[PDB]
């Protein structure tokens, strides 16, 4: 069967979520959502924060350490058909990945900066940062961490070391989290406006760049699948 | 709502709000609002917020639900950057146009180069309608009257479409053959020579040309359509025309002014010295956003937000009539829920705690006059 | 193995277009992160798009992506689209977001809000990059070419808001007057790095002398951007983390 | 630090030991020596480990300097007891406006100065450290040069 | 004025300094007026003779949370005390890492093929010990420095 | 005997040296060692800088110069005895430039640190100058050229070239010496206030770095004491 | 000549030079020719030109065909 519809799965429910977490904040980013120390924007966006947060941890420890456990061990003695649908999923999950990548670090962050030429900050937990710094970054942190651990336990190729490129793109977007904090002190410190070509506001930029390893990364993923079944057809 | 979370001593010394006023309460769609009242400008402005030199008036709102369709500092319109002078008070004038339908919270701040946003007191706007009936109609220089809600978005529109289809069309030239494994083979194992050749290269000349010649003809139909055009107008319009307020006749020294923590009430003494000819009694006691008034002195008709009223929460120890040339000290105590609810008791969090305010002394004439106070406030914990 | 050559043609078609799938979004993410901290303001607001600092600073800051990802493409598999699928990644990505949070969840305007328009210096560069193949040429006449038609590219789209207007004393160009009507709260006016004249402009010197600043400058980050793509397209596997 | 602070600060001039004491560091260079040691992965390392050496900094410091932030209505000025100390132990070579420190913005909320310069050392750490286990690792080297 | 202040260019201050003697000697006050990018203005300065012991300096100042301490060496036994401690910490680990051969003997299992054995049980229960213990006295302390002195500027 | 007591001497007479030296500047720092121009400050301690110039170039020289002549030229024919008492030498002599460089690069530095919050500059040869820069960066320069000679001169795992990262770990505190003169021009122009942070103050930092070449002194050390000597007892 | 070339409303609201008056109009050689006048300065000095903190008067022409001898603004050198 080779590839299965775990693409479908994969881009659907991601699809869907952020569609809803898309409508969630477009009705209530007013009116219970514009004022930080309203009571009602607590108990719509504070709790909604802190139940992301543990559900996001809880994630991905379960997959880790799911994804860990089921490590095929003897990797030696692997059919090639079986070899190529393990290829398959691994390049499902990087679709998975790059569909999280884009909705983490496009939509939900150009989204914030509009957010932003709306009304004036005033938190460091803003609503439209709930969605996307809290939420969609964590996501797309689980799934390239996910894509390693699979890629590492499944595939032989990706197997007799660590791959640099595919490290850093892994690592990269996730270093997008260590830094959401980054600006802010460049700002309660640092800019004292709203703007976005500010210096200060780089270290997502800088880190923006380590998402270009994906090149590097379908470079490996071609070569793991160019192993038994590169033919024959091609090359001729 | 961007307020209550800038600094409190920022807020309370930065810039000073009163005399306002707004034209109407509840709009339908396309009316008018407007927004008048005067801002003397503080003489203690902060060091790390840079001095208004380049500040812009703006009007606070959730997006464009108004347009602001006139704005003015002093009598003259301001569309681009100011430069105000510290310890001066402006009169200022924003004309706004409704344009969705919703009640919203239009505000007012004065954006500083290097400090950012200063909110100001804000109303509750009520807009009745439809957003489709809204219209924004202007008349250019060469004659001609166009819609700012669908002008140039046809031209916007469809030059984007075009050139993100010449965009997809070569991908798709390129896409139609195997993509990434057979060309990565064929380019690794030896010399590849094969996976572009004619007519590829013709192609990629075609669309070069294609591109450079769409590119000229386009410039050259947008000059001889619309041969007129002016560059962007920017810089700070500088020389704007401060108020002429007299000088005050009442002196107001303070001497230690304490704030229960936690508690809602702030507490200060006073002693006031009263030139003129007239007796004087204290009647508001504004020191951000919010305006203490004393019930049995002044009353408010301005139609003041009321969260950010309190007809009876400033209470003086002896407000009797002060007599020309006779000083007097009096503890003043401002209390009001609104105080703690606009988060003015976070003050002790803050780094500088100096506050700031205007009290407005009335006489039994009725005519006012406004004197500024600055002093640290020292928190009270028993 | 493989059983026959049919579904290894298949299957060849299905990764070529599942991993397009994967590094188009991918750039789209981390490419619209670099232009939105990069030149993001100048991009949101047609008075922002002066032509001065806007035609200076933005094929500068956004010629970056396409140069690593034609040092890869182009060296590795022969597709010479790096920069176009750079730029059309952008492009729809900045379009969702202003149709759909810009004027779908607040109300600008879309004929305020607007992106720029990049299509032509992306077609240059990789037409440049891959009729005669040389990096070095591509890197001087492919940037030269994405640096100068960037203004004239964009030219029709901001065109008929230059038109000068008499508003209210006072004279301002119809991109003026959007900015003024449509009140952002969070960038106001004087943050606007546009035009404000100098004593050593000279009449019709702006335009073109900030374009061809913008060409030499997006030579020399193609040049340096190259090796950093080349670099990130590495095959290298560290044997402790 | 210390030998310099009890012998020149205090010893030489006079300045009080509870003014010129130095910063504690002992519990951020634990936490990375441990983070480095156990899951020998240096990434690893400086991930978690830099972002503790940047995060506990401040909190392990706490409890030396929380005695000094106690307010004090001074001459009718709020002062905290560091301020008291620095306003009167006078070191003329360092004025007080030199004195690089908070002095609020209006952009700041609160409760936010601490945990936010916090979070920026911890992730500028992580790019410090980075950087500089490689420049470690190029000092650490063990070529000859046959020439000078 | 105990921070920075603002002087305008041409304008006449005038200034009074109120000094506690705290040191026996014979001293050179002077009077400057320190400036943000131009450094010390050093003016006229007059030699005062102080007699006495330091030992009888006293510098006491009333907190806001009525409480009476003496600057001079106020916050001293906690601040030597908990310096001592994390320094002590330090040495600890310094001293369990080196009491078994440290430099030659380790560099030539390293090089020499993998060493796998320079660090094993209980070495790792060690350090997980230590880290959680670091961690938990920072938490520990943060939690009585906020119960005692509740209130802090 | 192997090592003998000529670290205990290396020590004592760095000690006693500094220590006397201290006591000196805290008796002269004030009363003549106040003003710059005062003609007691003169004898008290423009002689001192002088006499301590001429000192420090004359021991440098000599120690050079005998160091050097007295080089072992058949280094083939070296028992190993005699090249471990060798090592032990230089490792004795690293102590001594270790010691050096910690008493002029903290003790001395932080010494006029604090000299410097003190009162307030008046020229570039300050006592607290004349006692750091003037006099323990000679000596640590001195200390760590003659440890480099006396490596290249007897020990045959030195010699066959020159070791980068022991070069460099003699030049970069060194190199500290031609800096010593560097943030001070951006002083009477550039930084016109008292401080440490500063930029111009970093040709002291950069090159602070410099010394941590020691690593790569130590494993080249540790590799020459593991020629002959390495056991047997080690490696088993 | 430099003129004619610096922005229109630059030109127009930065100094404005009036009464104006010129000593001769041909001078031999190692002959003395003096300007004077007075320059009341713009008070809408555009934010793009820093403000006249650190100004000097000089005379234009082209290369050192006069020596400034003197040059004085109000009374002082
Ligand atoms: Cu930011
Ligand atoms: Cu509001
Ligand atoms: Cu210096
Ligand atoms: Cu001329």
């Amino acid at each position: 069967l080779l590839d299965k519809k775990w693409l479908t799965f994969a881009l659907a429910i991601y699809t869907v979520f952020y569609l809803w977490v898309r409508w969630y904040e477009g009705v209530y980013g007013w009116s219970a959502g514009l004022d930080s120390f309203a009571p009602e924007f607590e108990t719509y966006w504070m709790n909604f924060l802190y139940t992301e947060i543990v559900l996001e941890i809880v994630t991905a420890s379960i997959l880790w350490g799911y994804l860990w456990k089921t490590r095929d061990r003897n990797l030696a003695a692997l059919t090639p058909r079986e070899e190529l649908r393990r290829n398959f999923t691994h390049l499902v999950w990087l679709v998975a990945y790059a569909w999280a990548i884009y909705w983490g670090a496009s939509y939900f962050t150009e989204q914030d900066g509009t957010w932003h030429q709306t009304i004036v900050r005033d938190t460091d937990f803003t609503p439209s940062h709930i969605i996307e710094f809290y939420l969609s970054y964590p996501i797309y942190i689980i799934t390239g961490f996910a894509a390693f651990i699979y890629a590492k336990t499944r595939l032989p190729f990706f197997a007799k070391g660590i791959s640099l490129p595919y490290l850093v793109l892994v690592v990269g977007p996730f270093m997008i989290l260590p830094n959401v904090g980054l600006n802010e002190w460049g700002h309660t410190f640092w800019f004292m406006e709203e703007l976005f070509v500010a210096p200060l506001h780089y270290g997502f930029v800088i880190f923006g760049w380590l998402a270009l390893a994906v090149m590097g990364t379908l470079t490996q993923t071609f070569y793991s699948f160019a192993q038994g079944g590169l033919g024959q057809s091609l090359c001729e | 709502h961007g307020e209550k979370s800038q600094a409190a001593f920022m807020r309370m010394r930065t810039i000073h709000w009163y005399d306002l006023s707004w034209s109407k309460e509840k709009v339908k769609i396309n009316e008018t609002v407007e927004i008048k009242g005067k801002f003397h400008v503080f003489e203690g402005w902060p060091e790390t917020v840079d001095e208004p030199d380049v500040a812009f008036l703006n009007v606070g709102m959730p997006g464009p639900v108004f347009i602001r369709k006139e704005s003015y500092i002093g009598g003259q319109l301001v569309p681009r950057s100011v430069r105000l002078e510290i310890g001066k008070t402006y009169d200022f004038r924003v004309v706004l146009k409704a344009r969705r339908p919703g009640d919203w919270h239009v505000h007012t701040m004065m954006n500083v180069q290097g400090g950012g946003p200063i909110i100001g007191p804000g109303k509750w706007i009520t807009v009745e309608g439809s957003m489709s009936e809204f219209r924004n109609p202007v008349t250019t220089l060469t004659g001609q009257t166009v819609d700012l809600e669908n002008y140039n978005e046809g031209n916007t529109y469809f030059w984007h479409a075009f050139w993100f289809a010449i965009g997809v069309a070569w991908i798709g030239y390129w896409s139609r053959r195997p993509i990434f494994i057979p060309r990565l083979l064929m380019v690794d194992a030896g010399r590849a020579d094969e996976l572009v050749s004619a007519t590829d290269r013709k192609v990629a000349m075609g669309f070069l040309a294609a591109t450079i010649l769409i590119v000229v003809m386009a410039m050259s139909s947008a000059n001889s359509k619309y041969p007129i055009t002016i560059p962007l107008q920017a810089g700070t319009m500088r020389g704007m025309k401060p108020l002429e307020l007299p000088a005050p006749t009442v002196s107001v020294k303070v001497e230690d002014a304490t704030y229960r923590v936690p508690g809602r009430a702030m507490r200060m003494k006073l002693t006031i010295t009263n030139h003129g000819n007239s007796p004087i009694r204290l009647g508001e006691f504004y020191t951000a956003s919010v305006r203490f008034l004393d019930s049995d002195v002044y009353k408010d008709t301005t139609g003041y937000p009321e969260d950010l009223l309190a007809e009876d929460g400033l209470s003086v120890s002896d407000n009797s009539p002060l007599a020309p040339g006779e000083t007097r000290t009096v503890d003043v105590t401002a209390s009001d829920a609104a105080w703690e609810v606009y988060r003015l008791s976070d003050i002790i969090y803050d780094p500088d705690s100096r506050f700031a305010g205007l009290l407005f002394f009335f006489d039994a004439t009725g005519n006012r006059q406004v004197v500024q106070i600055d002093a640290p406030l020292i928190p009270s914990f028993m | 193995a493989v059983r026959s050559h049919a579904e290894a043609v298949q299957v060849s078609r299905t990764i070529d277009w599942m991993a397009l799938f994967v590094v188009f979004f991918v750039i789209v993410g981390s490419y619209h992160i670099h232009a939105m901290l990069t030149m993001g303001d100048w991009d949101f607001w047609s008075d922002w798009k002066d032509r001065r600092l806007w035609v200076t600073v933005t094929p500068i800051v956004l010629v970056t992506f396409p140069a690593a990802v034609q040092s890869y493409l182009w060296e590795r598999y022969r597709l010479p689209w790096g920069a176009t699928v750079c730029v059309l990644g952008l492009l729809l990505g900045e379009w969702i977001n202003r149709y759909f949070n810009f004027w779908g969840w607040t109300y600008f305007p879309i004929n305020f809000v607007f992106p720029a328009s990049l299509v032509p210096g992306a077609i240059i560069l990789d037409t440049v990059l891959m009729l005669s193949g040389s990096y070095l040429f591509t890197a001087i006449v492919g940037a030269m070419g994405w640096g100068l038609i960037f203004y004239p590219g964009n030219w029709p789209i901001i065109a008929p808001l230059h038109v000068p207007v008499e508003y209210n004393g006072m004279l301002m160009s119809i991109a003026d007057i959007q900015g003024y009507n449509y009140v952002r709260t969070g960038t106001p006016e004087y943050i606007r790095m546009v035009e404000k004249g100098t004593l050593r402009t000279f009449g019709k010197d702006v335009a073109p002398v900030s374009a061809f600043f913008s060409a030499f400058m997006s030579i020399l980050i193609y040049f340096m951007w190259h090796f950093i793509g080349r670099w990130f397209s590495n095959e290298r596997f560290l044997q402790s983390t």
